[PDB]
């Protein structure tokens, strides 16, 4: 692919995304949606392999369900309400099948599905593109339309999420798998607090995108795709080891680190409403997550694994790869929790 | 919560009214932390490029420290400013609106009765 | 809801302008320029009243001077003008430009015989001025009373009392 | 009305004329052919021009149901804009065939 | 410059003869003084009716009859 | 016809408001025949 | 409502029904995909013909060329599919189970 | 029996979505297709919309159908019970629709449907010398500014993803 | 989030196409501009909470204007009615809705 | 689904247990039901025999379960006299998962669903008795 190409793609997703996100038109959110699916699909296919191609089909056919059932939603309020401005919805039809359509978007059990699969098939680079920057646009449409939200649907997805994605990430060996149903559990956290306080909302996705570009980050520095190079890590690099170790740390929500803001601050939410059930159901599934992240640090940095000989050979070579801002990432999604009221500013 | 609030005035940084407020010391022990924490990512900068953590880079690890002081005082004045605003407010509903927040007939405890509960 | 007020059958009953659209259409800008008074009158109490019902004696005036428009044209220039209504009814998109030599007739026996002068281009599409006598309806669209808006925010902005108060946090 | 029995007469006569070519000869008595081109055995290999040669088409369409109504939208009271986006909506069309263009797009299906 | 555009006159004219069409289509609206006559005329054609407004007693420059001189003109139309 | 009818007011109006609301096509040719219908409310489009 | 409201979401209900079931093709999920969009655009522009809302009759071709764009994409992806499998079954595209 | 003609029209419309929900092979689906298009394009035709319903005939079946059967004639090489069996249950369940609507003139499964003709709500006025449709698709350039430059911009960069995935490299 | 990008810069790029009482090309009207012009008057300043439960006559009426819901359960009513009494005997159509009313102009 | 709950504690505790039982039953059925449309969704079975049994074994095993726990909680709060007490729910709990343990044919699942499906039962009526909301609506 062409330099000048790719930045002109990439500004292309970045333009459909504000267009989603500044837009008072649904018309216009349906175009911003459309502009991000078919500017993203080429930067899955960065590689031409074939399990790039079936994970850009799965991706397109999920995409495509959700922006005709979007359309279908923004036309049954049109029709019931005569007007386009995007605002709460007037019909609880249009408001049930927009609900549905932003969660097969971000990816919300038992719409699932295509997460681990397709974050499988595509380079690292792009999988961290899909997992941080694809979550904004949906993420804004239902900040917006929170009025018109059943608060039943919303919390059976958010449960659903956070247990699928824990029992998900239980089993796998590689690595972009975890990191897909981490993310199916946290957005499941995130919808959790939407109806009570959506700064909440706001500082959770802004902590979990911080999060997953200090991961994805790490392992592009280190060019690993399964857990066996993440343990053959240790002989190369033991900083990055020592990295990825207080990162996965504070994914699980250990107190001090910063991981442990969102989900407490999510839970003085949900206690004020009287709501003291779901918030402990939902940390004693977290606990999952938590038991996933060890294991990794335990195959890591914790212990080491066997390596092979000609691992000295790259003893000899000193990295090259532009590793952007990745001390910055690494500082502030661990040691952010002593500034845990600038969350107000997102208020 | 807060969303009509910043309804009539959208995407400002720091308002007008912002101004009235005091602004935060430059000593403050959150802007301190700040730079702690811009000195703490220019000294994992040195270490993950293998560099003399402590020696290398004097230039960078100022800029990382300048930087991170910067945008975590325009960050605290924004936050002391939306305080204020919440402040603001609570304090102007509970005027607005007196019978809803009734003054309570404040006892002594020669009048209150309280169970007593026995250790033994 | 409410009873629909409709007005009785008497009221509706007018000795209508028994011509077809090209009639009509052949005198429209001698009509225009003869009639204006009391149609402009009954546009303006139509867009300002927003409802036939209250508009309907000044509907009549029209059905009446229009009546006395096509009397006038019976009385003195019958004949020019029957050729000229038909020259125009014969062609199918009723055009101006195929039927000259016969409004120039028209128009020169209208007149040497009545002193009718035929607009120009724009004058009947001007905006004109109309003083009427009937009053300005106060309340058009039937609209109840405004809910009152929420009060505004007014004061200075004092700090925040004792910080955030978010748990242990003293700022 | 008058559209809908055009059509169906149209649409009856050539119902009627296809059976009629189709059916009048077989009343006659011949004799039959057994079941059995240079290809018959080998399969069809794909090519990538006639696709995008028809992807092009299609998206060349689709840019021309947007440039459609100028007809309709010179009467406008914004004039400067309008030319402006029309000529906008021209020159993308020319810069999307002169990047196919570019790019060997147009190629061995010039 | 010169040897440039004699080339691409040899080897491509079609090119060069749609360039030079889109240039002139481009840069002649923005220098023929005949686009305010051509605003003019779509903003006098009367699509609508011209509804009259009610004389408060104060306006002297609209007209009372199609036929009085105030109001605009179009004569230039006429002429053109 | 709705002399029988229990309940029913003569011409009730469906909207809470009083002021005139420009009337429905079925609200016009309900009563009428279909050929009236027909050429009411498709004789446009119809014409060729 | 009116009658032809029920048809139009009638066929945009049998048409999703259609796209949820795959049978062996991609090309078939795909032409039950424009069939939604074409349902879509029906509804749409007979709600909006219907309210004489004069702007909004701008809208629903860009609902056709938006869509129509991303059933190109769509294409391409299939032709991908053909090249590798040298068909278009879905019980190919299983690569990703582990 | 003609006044119900729209409605008439719009039987055969979910008819042909039978056609092609039950996917018999993707030429019939395409078949099916087309069928639906023309019957669409026929209703909203007797609604007023000329020029979308020739945007539905010109754009819908002569311009992206015919790159669908183009790429069907491609793949599906030429040489059941599941399509005929949903077929017959999707019609049985579209005569049931129609039976109970115009017999109870009233009937809901997700909103209320009404079973009078398609000719009630149509307005009673007279448009003037222009076509209202007309002129709103015509105030795509004096209005929708916005609207024809992200268009524009998508389709460029369509032409760009769509020759840049196939190349393989 | 919503960026009110166009608020802060004073730009407008959909705003005009978000409702129906909107300037409109030719200045040509819809068919439910004063129901909605109405519940816009209303509603405009005082929340969604308050516009939903202070003026939901002015939206009730829009809707109906929209959807013509009780405008033809009337009509069936009427219509219903009528064809009972036409098979009762008791009820005939009269001249005027026959077809012979030789009508107004 | 709301409505089968809504049949079912409209029944006061302890008064009839032919109705309550019946409640549970179609709960149970309707839990079941849904289990085997997604066991059949998203594992395929061989056959549409295979299929029609495994949904018939889900359907009847929930239904057993849900028919158990009713009979035997209203028995419970019958004999011992107290209609507002978990302890005749933790019983019927118990009972469900011995129905469970049955169904399965085996005894540590039986033991281990006895424990767990008593608290759950438990849980379940101290909310009911003291208006604990597991999907609050929001009022802060």
């Amino acid at each position: 692919m062409n330099p000048i190409i790719l930045i002109i793609i990439l500004m292309t997703v970045m333009l459909g995304t504000i267009i989603v996100m500044i837009s008072t038109h649904w018309l216009l959110i349906w175009i911003g949606f459309e502009m991000n699916m078919l500017a993203i699909i080429p930067i899955m296919m960065k590689k031409h392999n074939p399990r790039a191609t079936e994970a850009s089909t799965k991706y397109f056919l999920t995409q495509s369900t959700a922006s005709m059932l979007l359309m279908m939603a923004i036309i049954i309020n049109l029709m019931f309400s005569g007007q386009w401005t995007v605002m709460k919805l007037f019909n609880p039809m249009a408001s049930m099948l927009m609900t549905m359509a932003l969660a097969m978007k971000l990816g919300m059990a038992p719409f699932h599905f295509w997460v681990p699969e397709v974050t499988q098939g595509i380079p690292l680079s792009s999988g961290l593109i899909l997992l941080t920057w694809q979550k904004l646009a949906p993420m804004s449409v239902l900040y917006q339309i929170l009025p018109s939200i059943n608060l039943d649907l919303i919390l059976t997805l958010s449960i659903l999420s956070i247990t699928i994605g824990g029992w998900g990430g239980l089993n796998q060996t590689q690595l972009r798998k975890i990191m897909a149903y981490s993310s199916i559990a946290h957005m499941g956290w995130m919808t959790a607090v939407l109806l009570y306080n959506p700064t909440m909302t706001l500082l959770n996705l802004i902590i979990y995108i911080i999060m997953t570009s200090t991961m994805f980050t790490l392992f592009m520095a280190n060019s690993t795709t399964t857990t066996l190079s993440l343990s053959h890590t240790w002989n190369k690099a033991p900083i990055m080891t020592i990295l990825v170790l207080i990162t996965l740390l504070s994914m699980g929500g250990l107190p001090p680190l910063s991981g442990f803001m969102p989900k407490w601050m999510i839970i003085q939410e949900m206690t004020k409403n009287d709501s003291i059930i779901l918030p402990t159901l939902m940390a004693i599934t977290a606990l999952l997550n938590l038991y996933f992240y060890m294991r990794l640090t335990y195959s890591t940095a914790l212990t080491m694994f066997p390596s092979t000989n000609n691992m000295k050979m790259k003893w000899q070579f000193p990295t090259t790869k532009r590793m952007t801002l990745l001390p910055t990432m690494t500082v502030l999604s661990t040691m952010l929790l002593p500034l845990t009221p600038i969350l107000s500013i997102l208020e | 919560m807060m969303t009509g609030r910043q309804a009539r005035a959208p995407l400002q940084f720091l308002p007008d009214e912002a101004r009235s407020l005091p602004p935060p010391k430059l000593t403050d022990p959150r802007l301190a932390y700040i730079g702690f924490l811009g000195y703490c990512s220019g000294l994992i900068d040195n270490a993950i490029r293998r560099r003399p953590v402590l020696s290398a880079g004097l230039h960078r690890q100022f800029l990382y420290i300048t930087s991170f002081v910067f945008v975590g005082y325009y960050l605290l004045k924004r936050q002391d400013y939306m305080y204020a605003v919440r402040d603001h407010d609570m304090f102007s509903y509970i005027k607005s609106h007196p019978e809803d927040f009734p003054e309570k007939d404040k006892k002594t405890y020669r009048e209150v009765f309280e169970e007593f509960h026995p250790v033994r | 809801p409410g009873i629909v007020e409709l007005p009785s059958l008497e009221d509706l009953k007018v000795q209508e302008v028994k011509v077809s659209s090209s009639v009509l259409k052949a005198a429209a800008h001698h009509y225009g320029a003869q009639c204006d008074k009391p149609n402009k009158e009954f546009m303006l109490c139509r867009w300002e009243e927003k409802d036939p019902r209250r508009c309907l004696e000044e509907g009549k005036l029209v059905n009446q001077c229009a009546l006395e428009f096509f009397r006038q044209i019976k009385r003195h220039c019958a004949e020019p003008f029957t050729e000229y209504w038909t020259c125009i009814d014969y062609s199918g998109l009723q055009l101006f430009r195929r039927c000259r030599k016969e409004q120039a007739q028209f128009d020169k026996c209208v007149l040497d015989k009545l002193g009718w002068v035929r607009p120009d281009l724009g004058e009947l599409s001007k905006v004109t001025k109309v003083k009427t006598d009937r009053p300005l309806p106060e309340n058009p669209y039937h609209s109840r009373a405004r809910p009152e808006p929420n009060p505004e925010v007014e004061g200075d902005l004092k700090p925040a009392r004792h910080g955030s108060r978010l748990f242990f946090w003293t700022m | 009305m008058n559209l809908m029995i055009t059509l169906l007469t149209n649409f009856t006569l050539a119902t009627l004329l296809v059976t009629i070519a189709f059916w009048l000869p077989q009343l006659n008595v011949y004799s039959e052919k057994t079941s059995p081109d240079p290809m018959g055995s080998a399969r069809l290999p794909f090519s990538m021009k006639f696709f995008l040669v028809a992807i092009t088409f299609l998206l060349f369409d689709l840019e021309i149901a947007l440039l459609l109504p100028l007809p309709w939208a010179s009467q406008t009271t914004n004039l400067n804009t309008m030319l402006t986006m029309a000529l906008l909506l021209i020159f993308l069309l020319a810069v999307s065939l002169a990047y196919e263009w570019t790019q060997k797009g147009l190629e061995w299906t010039e | 410059v010169a040897a440039f555009l004699k080339n691409v006159w040899a080897k491509e004219p079609v090119l060069v003869a749609s360039f030079a069409i889109a240039g002139l289509a481009v840069i002649l609206p923005t220098l023929s003084p005949y686009t305010k006559y051509s605003l003019m005329i779509n903003r006098a054609t009367p699509y609508n009716y011209p509804v009259p407004l009610r004389d408060d007693g104060n306006m002297p420059d609209v007209p009372s009859h199609p036929q009085d001189p105030q109001g605009p003109s179009l004569e230039w139309l006429k002429r053109l | 016809i709705m002399k029988d009818v229990p309940g029913w007011k003569v011409g009730e109006s469906v909207f809470h408001t009083t002021r005139w609301v420009t009337p429905m096509m079925g609200e016009l040719y309900g009563l009428r025949t279909g050929e009236e219908i027909l050429s009411s409310t498709y004789g446009f489009i119809w014409y060729t | 409502m009116s009658l032809v409201y029920m048809n139009i979401m009638m066929a945009f209900t049998v048409s999703l029904t259609g796209l949820l079931m795959y049978r062996s093709h991609l090309m078939s999920s795909l032409l039950c995909l424009e069939g939604m969009m074409l349902s879509l655009f029906i509804l749409a522009t007979l709600m909006i013909l219907n309210s004489h809302f004069t702007l909004a009759s701008m809208m629903p071709i860009i609902l056709l060329v938006f869509a129509a764009c991303e059933a190109a994409l769509g294409l391409s992806l299939l032709v991908m599919v053909s090249n590798t499998y040298g068909t278009d079954y879905v019980q190919n595209l299983n690569l990703l189970q582990c | 029996m003609m006044t119900y003609i729209v409605f008439i029209l719009s039987i055969i419309f979910v008819m042909g979505f039978v056609g092609f929900s039950s996917k018999p092979s993707p030429i019939y689906g395409g078949l099916g297709l087309i069928v639906s298009g023309g019957v669409g394009c026929g209703i909203v035709l007797n609604f007023g919309g000329s020029f979308l319903g020739l945007m539905v005939f010109l754009i819908y079946l002569g311009g992206m159908m015919v790159v669908f059967g183009y790429t069907t004639a491609m793949a599906t090489e030429q040489y059941n019970k599941v399509v005929l069996g949903t077929f017959i249950t999707g019609l049985l369940m579209e005569f049931l629709m129609v039976y109970y609507v115009l017999k109870d003139k009233e009937v809901e499964i997700v909103f209320k449907f009404n079973g009078m003709g398609d000719w009630v709500i149509y307005d009673t006025g007279d448009s003037g010398f222009f076509s209202e449709e007309a002129m709103g698709i015509a105030a795509l350039y004096s209005y929708g500014t916005w609207l024809v430059i992200v268009t524009g911009w998508s389709l460029l960069i369509g032409v760009v993803v769509i020759m840049e995935i196939t190349r393989g490299n | 989030p919503f960026f009110d990008v166009q608020k802060k810069l004073g730009v407008d790029l959909d705003h005009w196409m978000t409702i129906q009482s909107a300037e409109q090309p030719h200045r040509i009207p819809a068919r439910c501009h004063a129901f909605e012009k109405e519940w816009i008057e209303c509603a405009h300043g005082i929340g969604s909470i308050r516009a939903e439960k202070e003026c939901k006559i002015e939206f009730e009426d829009f809707r109906e204007c929209l959807l013509r819901q009780k405008t033809m359960k009337r009509l069936n009513a009427i219509k219903r009615q009528r064809d009972k009494l036409i098979k009762e005997g008791k009820y005939t159509p009269p001249p005027h809705h026959s077809g012979q009313e030789d009508l107004r102009p | 689904a709301k409505t089968l709950l809504h049949q079912y504690w409209d029944i006061p505790e302890g008064t009839e247990c032919h109705r309550k039982t019946y409640a549970a039953t179609s709960i149970g059925g309707a839990s079941g039901l849904v289990v085997s449309a997604y066991s059949v969704a998203l594992k395929t079975p061989t056959s549409f025999l295979e299929g029609v049994a495994r949904t018939g074994r889900y359907t009847f095993t929930a239904a057993a379960i849900g028919a158990i726990f009713g009979l035997t909680s209203c028995i419970s709060a019958q004999v011992r006299e107290k209609p507002d007490d978990p302890l005749n729910y933790l019983i019927g709990g118990c009972a469900g998962g011995l129905t469970l343990g049955a169904r399965t044919r085996s005894y540590g699942i039986g033991a281990a669903a006895c424990a767990y499906m008593g608290l759950t039962a438990a849980l379940v009526k101290m909310g009911q008795l003291e208006g604990w909301k597991v999907f609050a609506e929001p009022k802060v």
